[PDB]
């Protein structure tokens, strides 16, 4: 809607890191949607910047200081040795090790912690940082099958600018660690949409909203397998508004996983680009601080083209179907357009049920009314263009 | 199966609901408590069928939008229908846990004799150490 | 041969289990009741219920033959898989400051009833006379009596979501997955 | 609208209701 001053966060180091051999998550999509970006000729309204990789120290401020030491001290060649802390904090034996690790968690980190503080000294009023979106682990844990939470690292690095902080979490395996971390504190309210079956998370009910002073203040919505887009709108746009019209917040992390899309290992949500694209241009209509952070989406067709419609939307210019070549060219469908086409899946949700949901949830919310800190010292990395516009 | 507490524990068309609302025991159908509505639908608009799971103790029929959930679920703890007594019911506070129930050589024993101002804290056997004590109906009403 | 485990205490030992497997949850470490306080309330009050002919003589021997008992079995038998990591930083707790591995002031009555009760598991396969066998059984049933009238206020039924007197800490993620890992 | 109501605890209504 009106006019916001879109920064977004990419390192190169992030796209040339493979988990494994039939990992469905990856980082590889990332490196995709930046060559997307920079082939549609976004530029114009954007700057780049270089994600600098976390201080070891300051990395600290949300794990602890043994699971980081042994994240920088994991590798292939050790891991059988590596026995205890490999089980305890689930490394190796869901989620594979692999060369590059602590690399990878420094700069999705450091892409975060560079986000929040973009939004701490005003400069930029949207921070993107597709990098990292790592927001399934928790203090100790590489659990929901990643291995970092960044955006809570980069929540609380923000809280000094912004002390109401909401966060939205719209793909399948939601925030288990971000609703875990700002439990009991009205601080940060902590949304996630998900499924009620079985996923890595695991967790996500309708009656877990809080404890202590963060009651009521942290909304789960169970959802169903597969919504249509207008009953995803039907649900998504009276909750945010009431919150939006109670909460007061003042800063936006939303989380743009791709894990929701019309097709993809695990996930089993049916939104077309209309369907993901009004998650992010609802809570862009009310202009309050934003941190769009990405971290969903296991096919990379579908996670990339709706990378790259958020990316066109979010600085507000029509994003036309057609892509330009690029190194990627004959990977996006048979057609080559940059729409995800919603699958010819049954809708499980009900109108009655979404209302019994919106009535609990009112009456629910109806009660209620480190030497580098704050510091965006990094470098812009435009000096180069990586274009390769010739075969 | 390696040492555990078992005490109750173990994407297509509309073709689920008929495999759900009928169960081939009586050939009847099924209705929910809070809802006297079956809504089966109809074939060719599928939209209106609401998938019913039913209890695993007294089979009591439930739709999926009347009581909170989104999925059916076969492996792990059995789904409990929400019309029984709670199993940690919470009132410096209380916490029951029950007195379960003895099958060795009839040791629960059945002593009605009082039935007035009981105060037996739950646990009753209504009719028409451990003393799981007999009730009745006129009693409860009294009450 | 088998002692008559009262079915209140059956209850208890299921309830117990059920904690450590299916809730998991895991027992106090520094419990403010272990078997110390336990037998100091027992010679604090069975003595003066009863006359004294000699009983106290051999009642004051079970006692110490059982606390004897309570060391060595404890981590043969004992520590269901969930505790076994919590029993290596106990002692490794108890090395660091040089103090001696003595783990039966740590532990409370659950474990000394869940001991009572692996009773007869073990002492049939061995040469254990039945004359000593059957005062053992007595004065066992005795204790199970006695543990009958104080188990409201030894077993109180409480859960560690919201006081941290429910003589019982819960399971970490951490925790549960190096559990029963190795 | 209570008018009327008539182990150890088998003989302790009588004596309550005669006294």
């Amino acid at each position: 809607s009106d006019k916001r001053r879109v920064a977004y966060f990419y390192d190169a180091d992030v796209g040339n890191y493979a988990y494994g051999a039939g990992h469905p998550m990856k980082p590889h999509r990332i490196r995709m949607a930046h060559s997307l970006i920079m082939n549609y000729g976004l530029y114009k309204k954007m700057e780049i910047y270089r994600a600098k990789p976390a201080t070891k120290q300051e990395m600290c401020q949300f794990h602890t200081d043994e699971y980081i030491d042994f994240l920088s001290r994991v590798t292939p060649d050790n891991l059988e040795m590596f026995k205890r802390e490999s089980v305890k904090f689930n490394v190796g034996d869901d989620c594979p090790v692999f060369d590059g690790l602590y690399e990878y968690c420094s700069i999705s980190g450091g892409g975060s912690m560079e986000g929040a503080a973009r939004l701490n000294r005003g400069k930029c009023d949207v921070a993107v940082n597709y990098a990292g979106g790592l927001h399934h682990a928790k203090k100790s844990e590489a659990s929901g099958f990643c291995y970092l939470n960044d955006i809570v690292l980069g929540i609380i690095e923000l809280l000094r600018y912004h002390p109401r902080v909401l966060y939205i979490d719209i793909d399948v395996h939601h925030g288990d660690g971000v609703e875990e971390a700002f439990y009991t504190t009205d601080r940060v309210m902590t949304c996630s949409f998900h499924k009620y079956g079985e996923f890595f998370p695991g967790t996500g009910e309708l009656r877990d909203i809080g404890v202590g002073a963060g009651k009521n203040y942290a909304v789960n919505v169970p959802l169903r397998d597969g919504i249509d887009d207008a009953t995803y709108r039907s649900v998504f746009e009276p909750v945010i508004k009431k919150i939006m019209e109670w909460y007061q917040p003042s800063a936006v992390v939303l989380q743009c996983g791709g894990d929701s899309l019309s097709g993809d290992r695990l996930g089993c949500f049916n939104l077309s680009m209309e369907g993901h694209a009004n998650c992010v241009n609802y809570v862009k209509s009310f202009g309050i601080p934003m941190m769009v952070v990405g971290g969903g989406g296991y096919t990379m067709r579908n996670v990339a083209r709706t990378w790259c419609f958020e990316t066109g939307l979010l600085n507000n210019v029509v994003l036309d179907k057609d892509l330009p070549y690029n190194e990627y060219y004959e990977y996006y469908g048979p057609d080559y357009k940059l729409s995800v086409r919603p699958s010819n899946m049954f809708n499980v949700n009900t109108p009655e049920y979404l209302d019994k949901v919106m009535t609990n949830i009112f009456a629910n919310l109806e009660n209620t009314k480190e030497e580098d800190s704050a510091e965006a010292k990094d470098t812009k990395g435009g000096s180069q263009y990586a274009r390769d516009l010739h075969v | 199966s390696r040492g555990q507490y078992s005490d109750e524990n173990d994407t297509k068309l509309d073709s689920y609901n008929p495999d759900t609302h009928i169960d081939s025991n009586s050939g009847k159908f099924l209705i929910c408590y809070k809802c006297n509505q079956t809504r089966l639908g109809s074939w060719s608009h599928p939209e209106n069928s609401r998938l019913i799971m039913t209890c695993d103790y007294c089979q009591t029929p439930w739709h999926l939008d009347c009581v909170p959930r989104a999925s059916f679920k076969n492996l792990g703890s059995k789904w409990k229908c929400p019309l029984h007594s709670p199993t940690k019911v919470y009132k410096n506070y209380k916490v029951w846990k029950k007195q379960r129930l003895i099958n060795k050589k009839n040791q629960l024993y059945y002593e009605p004799l009082q039935k007035i101002g009981y105060q037996n804290n739950g646990n009753i056997q209504i009719i028409p150490d451990f003393k799981i004590t007999q009730i009745d109906e006129n009693s409860i009403k009294y009450d | 041969i088998s002692l008559q485990i009262p079915i209140k205490l059956k209850s208890v030992l299921v309830d117990d289990w059920e904690y450590v497997t299916k809730d998991k949850k895991i027992c106090r470490l520094p419990a403010d009741v272990t078997v110390e306080m336990v037998l100091n309330k027992y010679e604090h009050e069975v003595s003066q219920e009863l006359e004294s002919p000699g009983s106290q003589s051999q009642l004051s021997e079970y006692c110490a033959g059982l606390k004897l008992y309570f060391d060595k079995c404890l981590g043969n038998m004992l520590l269901y898989r969930l505790e076994r990591l919590q029993y290596d930083e106990l002692l490794k707790k108890s090395s660091k400051d040089q103090k001696p591995l003595v783990p039966i002031r740590i532990y409370g009555a659950i474990h000394l009833l869940r001991l009572i009760s692996v009773l007869p598991e073990l002492i049939s396969s061995t040469t254990m006379d039945l004359q000593s066998c059957q005062l053992l059984i007595k004065q066992t049933e005795d204790f199970l009596v006695w543990l009958l009238m104080h188990v409201d206020e030894y077993f109180n039924d409480k859960d560690p979501n919201r006081s941290d007197d429910a003589l019982y800490v819960n399971t970490s993620s951490q925790y549960e997955g190096v559990a029963l890992g190795m």
